[PDB]
């Protein structure tokens, strides 16, 4: 059985840039329900600061992966287990910001 | 090769561990000509250029031994024929939990108009 899982895009602010339609199946919102806004909004009040350090951290690690465990509120306004890797990615030829890429995956938390 | 303008020209792509399309940019569809539905679970000799299968398979190899890098540059046949030049940054992901690989995320820039 394949893991539910969606692909974003974000600036290193943490606002969705570009949304996989996977995220319909994986939390419930349409991709233009997402994009424009940031990832922090969805998550957890616990949460918040450890996306918040994760994003930061990410953009320090100039390309190489972070993953996080969170609870991001699906549009049925539940609480779902997402599991974030991370990395950021910059047009080797030119000096645009780094963008962050996320692959986002339904897990569980259980022992 | 056309180096200006890369990000216009740049589409994001998901694989399993065995070379299969998982998932696709719709951008690659007004490049390259592929729908993203028609590359899932489609391996990646289908589209390579016959001169470049093998670097790749080494640069796969390559990739999995460093969980990222750079591909190098090759071809991608286009749908209804030619090709064009592109790079490749892959990404393994890793389960956290036991290390397992779980897929390769790529983000692929296209470095040329449609080749014959
Ligand atoms: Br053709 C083609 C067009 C876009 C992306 C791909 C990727 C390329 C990507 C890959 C291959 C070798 C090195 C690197 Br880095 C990435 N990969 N890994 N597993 N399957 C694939 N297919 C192939």
């Amino acid at each position: 059985c394949q893991p539910t899982r969606f692909i974003s895009r974000h600036n290193i602010e943490g606002i969705f840039t570009f949304v996989d339609h996977r995220c319909v199946a994986t939390v419930g919102y349409q991709p233009q329900e997402l994009l424009g806004k940031n990832i922090v909004e969805f998550c957890h009040p616990e949460d918040q600061q450890l996306l918040r350090d994760s994003f930061q951290q990410v953009v320090k690690l100039k390309g190489q992966v972070l993953s996080v465990m969170f609870r991001f509120r699906s549009k049925n306004q539940e609480w779902l287990w997402m599991r974030t890797s991370s990395f950021t990615f910059q047009n080797p030829y030119s000096d645009e910001i780094e963008y962050i890429i996320c692959t986002n995956t339904n897990v569980k938390n259980s022992s | 090769g056309e180096f200006k303008g890369l990000d216009s020209k740049t589409f994001l792509s998901e694989h399993s561990m065995d070379m299969k399309f998982t998932y696709c940019d719709d951008r690659i569809t007004e490049l390259i000509g592929y729908h993203p539905e028609e590359l899932l679970g489609r391996s990646a000799y289908e589209f390579y250029h016959a001169l470049d299968s093998e670097n790749m398979t080494k640069s796969h190899q390559n990739l999995c031994t460093k969980g990222q890098v750079v591909s190098g540059q090759y071809r991608m046949l286009a749908k209804h024929g030619g090709y064009v030049w592109l790079e490749t940054q892959g990404t393994v992901i890793y389960n956290p939990r036991n290390l397992q690989p779980q897929c390769i995320m790529c983000v692929n820039y296209v470095l040329s108009e449609i080749e014959k």
